[PDB]
RNA sequence: CCGGGCACUCUAACGGGACUGCCCGCGAAAGCGGGAGGAAGGAGGGGACGACGUCUGGUCAGCAUGGCCCUUACGGCCUGGGCGACACACGUGCUACAAUGCCCACUACAAAGCGAUGCCACCCGGCAACGGGGAGCUAAUCGCAAAAAGGUGGGCCCAGUUCGGAUUGGGGUCUGCAACCCGACCCCAUGAAGCCGGAAUCGCUAGUAAUCGCGGAUCAGCCAUGCCGCGGUGAAUACG
């Protein structure tokens, strides 16, 4: 019953690494829960375009954080074996909590 | 409808320099730039200088006017009217 | 109006609390 | 209802009568008739004896009200203007003592805004 | 006024970052300072070999680090010993003990960032700037490429009115959201002020 | 407006009479897009109108409006040098926005201190021939007309 | 059975659960009529039903989530405008002439930067 | 900025309320942002070069 | 709420969908008008994107950089004052001059954001700001949050008013080493001008204007009515 929570700013890089630890998972035990998306937290920056006055130059900027769940249900060590021992995504931080 | 809540502030700078005074007599001028300072009844009867961030000005500090903070009676800007 | 701070509004408008706008 | 120092209300609801006196307004007022079992609505015409009593003892006896007030604060405003304070300074100057701007915004201290001459050519805006 | 930076311009498309690491709301001020931090020395010690883009990548106290090159020769040192010394006094910025890598410039002439270096070299010594511009337009349309275009500003040839050098050759499409269009800039420190050097170069499209 | 000719918004019929002209005089009405304090303040009128009136209210709207509509008015215009004041005909289209604007204008003139009343009681006045709304209608067809000689400036 | 509309409107989602009966409403478990008490432009929300006469002859349960009651009203009109179709597609072809079965599309606009809203421009004194 | 001015890098103030911000990159202060320890120029650069990874532009 | 279910709403990734394709008319053609189907129609609505050049445009106080200039000081530390001064003039705004309103109560619809010495449920003390305690959340699963306008009821009765809150007196909370100069907020008292603005002048063509509330960056706190952004209700008019 390991719930896991992929992160990351790329959406592709998500959609990827969580499809693995899916297809993975989806054979030393259960089918996961299904990979959920999640609501996007963004960020906004919104800097004048350039030095000095100009103070409705502008330009806007933003980082998006994109989630994920997947939810492993019913782990048995190969469940576990299929995890720790292959990894990839470099954009993507994960959370591993039963 | 001043505020501060619980601890009337001073600087010891001139509180325990005061303190010694009355311990004795009365140092004629005693400059200070403690401006932040709170009046308190010991300092009533002295003569603290203030700072205008210019010059010290002498305040002969009486009971009326203890807990007003120090300086506010050293004005800083220096202004007689724009007329001519 | 918007302007009394001792008015409910007064209140919502300088996005305070007091006796006038109870925090419920 | 002459309840307080000369003070005379009338012909509205009391909770907007009390009002009237130089020492009460809004929160006193629902306090005086609140605690003196007057219903505010009531039309100070439609007082009863008994109520102008118990409304004009507690307000009189329970604060500080017209003339006394005045007198008061007056004394207060020349208290701390006799000793170097910069209110004090602000009082006698008649210009704002709660540090706001006089650059500008000021009228209703100064008084009627009395215009002077200038330098035109130069974008003064 | 005017331009958006073309990179900046289609990072979401045709275009990935110089720094792509995971989340990290309390730390991104640090890793970032870091990624300035390395980038900081090799652009120093390792400018002549041609840095062309210092890619980064981390995952706990691991960084990668690709520093691309045209002459990896000299990054990597005599049989292999530079390579080595940057590696140590590069984990003398920051522990984490990071790795590093020499990926090559497969002909830096569609290289945007060689480019500029270039041409903001010969100006650096005293060649004549129209020439310079010219070439490498030439160069980079030379050696494939859709489409090329330099410009080189300040005080050209030491003229007290500064001025501003065009020269370009087939296609650089700033607007077309997706051209696939390198850019590069190359500053100039000279005996009587700076000039600013920039190189576009579009190759393929979609 | 320099290329097309500025469709006119068509809106949707009254909830009460399924007619638009009212929905027109409630839009006139409404401030700050409070199209529903709008709504109302007209609907109640509609009902004074047929306490203090046996009249049906929506008829006795259609009449106001029928008799605000001035039918002449004059447009300023430089001619040789001094701007002549012409006269000219009012299109049906303006004609009504005239008559529903003068109507609430007129009847944001009136003294009764309720918003509903002052409306239901402008309306019947008009419909009468009188009240602020016909005078102006009146006061403009006057001053056109009036301005006659300027008029072979047809326009 | 039973027949269901979606519905949507500058904002709000309105599901519309048309089913046989009195012709009671239920909007968000409350009577249409508490829902939207006061509410003049209200009545619009079953003009539709009205449209191919309903109403009398159906009862539908609604959910309705986001927006402002004005913009529900809306939805809710969508919904019922769909599910009705379930129920008779041939509805469509007197249904749709007043267009019941088109989504508003109009839509608060993005407030850009240098104006004070979208549009409203700052204005200046003697250009 | 003033190189004797980045004292601010003294983690030693006499309080806490003296200590300010300063941009990391040019040693600004004047508009830094926080979550990037960079100033509203030096952002927008480093933005634009593709070396705040994740960031980029906002349009909507 | 619970078991349970993925249907619907939604969340987010991919994908379909509109091309004047289809019918009618004008046309040499492009294209124009009209019609059907369609959620949408002829660039469907809003963004990002700004040509070669123009102005001796702006910025050497962001940074960088040629030259000139100071190098016991044109460098550096500190404490205090000043950038907050006022007889005045202008720009941009906020609040308002009221009954299509103000007020008190009860009650209902939103989106986009933010959260570690952080957001703070709930409880208690206090008129209150806030304080003491204390659950949850590392945040679609907890919190900021109350949306306001609106709806139902009740008060005010045309008054410079239960309009409007300037100004001042008094008491107090919180931040911070410290709020005299120079913070914000609370409560009592005070309660100003202002009755819709001369010449002149500005914005906006639709989910726009107008009006209403909500969030964020910076940030100990805050002089934010500024700025960037979010959703609610929602017009008038365009002959030319
Ligand atoms: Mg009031
Ligand atoms: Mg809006
Ligand atoms: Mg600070
Ligand atoms: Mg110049
Ligand atoms: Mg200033
Ligand atoms: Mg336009
Ligand atoms: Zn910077």
């Amino acid at each position: 019953k390991i719930r896991i929570k992929l992160r990351g700013f790329d959406h592709k890089t998500l959609d990827a690494s969580a499809q693995k630890i899916v297809e993975a998972a989806r054979r030393s035990g259960a089918q996961v829960s299904g990979p959920i998306p999640l609501p996007t937290r963004v960020r906004r920056f919104t800097v004048i375009r350039g030095p000095f006055k100009h103070k409705d130059s502008r330009e806007h900027f933003e980082l998006r954080t994109h989630n994920r769940l997947v939810d492993i249900i019913n782990p048995n060590r190969k469940t576990i074996e299929q995890l720790m021992t292959l990894d990839l995504p470099t954009g993507v931080e994960i959370e591993i909590k039963t | 409808p001043r505020s501060l809540k619980k601890g009337v502030f001073v600087d010891d700078h001139l509180l325990e320099k005061v303190l010694e005074l009355n311990a004795k007599g009365e140092k004629r001028l005693i400059k200070t730039w403690s401006r932040r300072s709170t009046i308190v009844p010991e300092m009533v009867g002295h003569t603290i200088a203030v700072y205008n961030g210019k010059q010290h000005v002498p305040v002969y500090i009486t009971e009326n006017m203890v807990g007003h903070k120090l300086g506010e009676f050293a004005p800083t800007r220096t202004y007689r009217g724009h007329g001519k | 109006g918007k302007g009394d701070r001792r008015t409910r509004r007064g209140k919502i408008w300088r996005g305070t609390y007091g006796k006038y706008r109870p925090r419920k | 209802a002459r309840i307080a120092g000369v003070e005379i209300p009338r012909n509205k609801r009391v909770d907007v009568a009390l009002t009237y006196i130089y020492g009460i307004g809004k929160a006193r007022a629902k306090e005086a008739l609140e605690k003196t079992g007057i219903n505010p609505a009531t039309r100070v015409k439609d007082l009863t004896e008994a109520e102008v009593v118990r409304l004009r003892e507690y307000v009189e006896n329970t604060w500080k009200l017209e003339g006394e007030l005045r007198a008061e604060v007056a004394a207060n405003i020349k208290r701390l203007m006799d000793i170097g304070c910069y209110r004090g300074l602000r009082h006698r100057r008649g210009l704002p003592v709660r540090g706001q701007r006089t650059r500008t915004n000021a009228r209703t201290r100064k008084g009627p805004r009395k215009t002077v001459a200038g330098k035109k050519k130069a974008p003064r805006k | 006024g005017n331009k958006i930076h073309p990179i900046g311009f289609r990072l979401g498309i045709t275009r990935d970052w110089e720094s792509r690491w995971y989340a990290g709301k309390k730390q991104y001020r640090h890793l970032l300072l870091e990624d300035q931090r390395i980038r900081g020395l090799l652009e120093k010690e390792l400018y002549s070999a041609g840095l062309a883009r210092v890619d980064i990548e981390r995952a706990a106290d691991n960084v990668a680090v690709t520093v691309h090159v045209a002459k990896p020769g000299v990054v990597i040192g005599r049989g292999g010993e530079r390579i080595r010394v940057l590696r140590e006094e590069l984990a003398k910025l920051t522990g984490k003990n990071v790795a590093l890598n020499v990926q090559e410039v497969q002909n830096p002439n569609l290289s945007a960032p060689l480019v500029a270096q270039r041409v903001a070299e010969q100006i650096e010594r005293r060649f004549a700037v129209r020439r310079a511009i010219k070439q490498a337009v030439q160069r980079v349309m030379e050696s494939g490429a859709k489409g090329a275009k330099v410009i080189v500003s300040g005080r050209i040839g030491g003229a007290e009115q500064a001025r501003t050098e065009w020269a370009a050759q087939g296609r650089v499409p700033l607007h077309t959201l997706r051209a696939n269009i390198d850019y590069g800039f190359a500053l100039a420190r000279t005996t009587y002020g700076v000039l600013g050097v920039k190189a576009y170069i579009f190759l393929g499209e979609v | 407006a320099r290329r097309r000719r500025a469709e006119v918004r068509q809106l949707q019929p009254d909830l009460v009479y399924g007619d638009v002209l009212v929905t027109a005089f409630i839009n006139k009405i409404m401030r700050d897009g409070k199209k529903n304090l709008a709504a109302r303040i007209f609907y109640d009128a509609c009902k004074i109108i047929q306490e203090k009136t046996g009249q049906e209210p929506l008829k006795v709207f259609k009449q106001a409006v029928e008799n605000v509509k001035p039918r002449m008015e004059v447009r300023s215009r430089r001619v040789g040098g001094a701007n002549y004041q012409v006269p000219m005909e009012v299109s049906p289209r303006r004609q009504q926005s005239l008559a529903l604007r003068w109507l609430v204008q007129a009847a944001n003139q009136r003294p009764e201190r309720r918003a509903a009343v002052r409306i239901a009681h402008e309306l019947m006045d008009a419909a009468e021939g009188k009240g602020g709304a016909v005078k102006k209608k009146e006061d403009v067809e006057r001053m056109a007309e009036a301005n006659r000689a300027y008029a072979h400036y047809r326009w | 059975e039973q027949y269901y509309g979606t519905g949507r409107r500058k904002e709000a989602v309105a599901r519309v659960f048309l089913r046989p009966g009195n012709g009671k409403v239920t909007v968000n478990g409350q009577d249409f009529n508490e829902y939207f008490q006061g509410l003049v432009r209200a009545v619009a929300a079953l003009e539709p039903l009205r449209a191919v006469d309903a109403l009398g002859r159906f009862d539908a349960y609604i959910t309705v989530r986001g927006g402002g009651k004005s913009g529900q009203i809306d939805a809710i009109k969508l919904g019922i405008a769909r599910a009705l179709v379930q129920y008779n597609p041939d509805y469509r072809a007197k249904l749709k002439p007043l267009g019941f079965l088109t989504r508003d599309a109009r839509v608060v606009e993005r407030k850009k930067y240098g104006k004070h809203k979208a549009r409203r421009a700052p204005q200046y004194s003697k250009r | 900025a003033r190189k004797a001015l980045i004292e601010k890098a003294k983690r030693t103030p006499k309080f806490k309320v003296r200590a300010y911000t300063r941009c990391v990159r040019c040693g600004r202060a004047r508009s830094v942002y926080r979550f990037f320890g960079l100033c509203r120029i030096c952002l927008r650069e480093l933005a634009h070069k593709g070396q705040l990874p994740g960031v980029r532009k906002a349009s909507w």
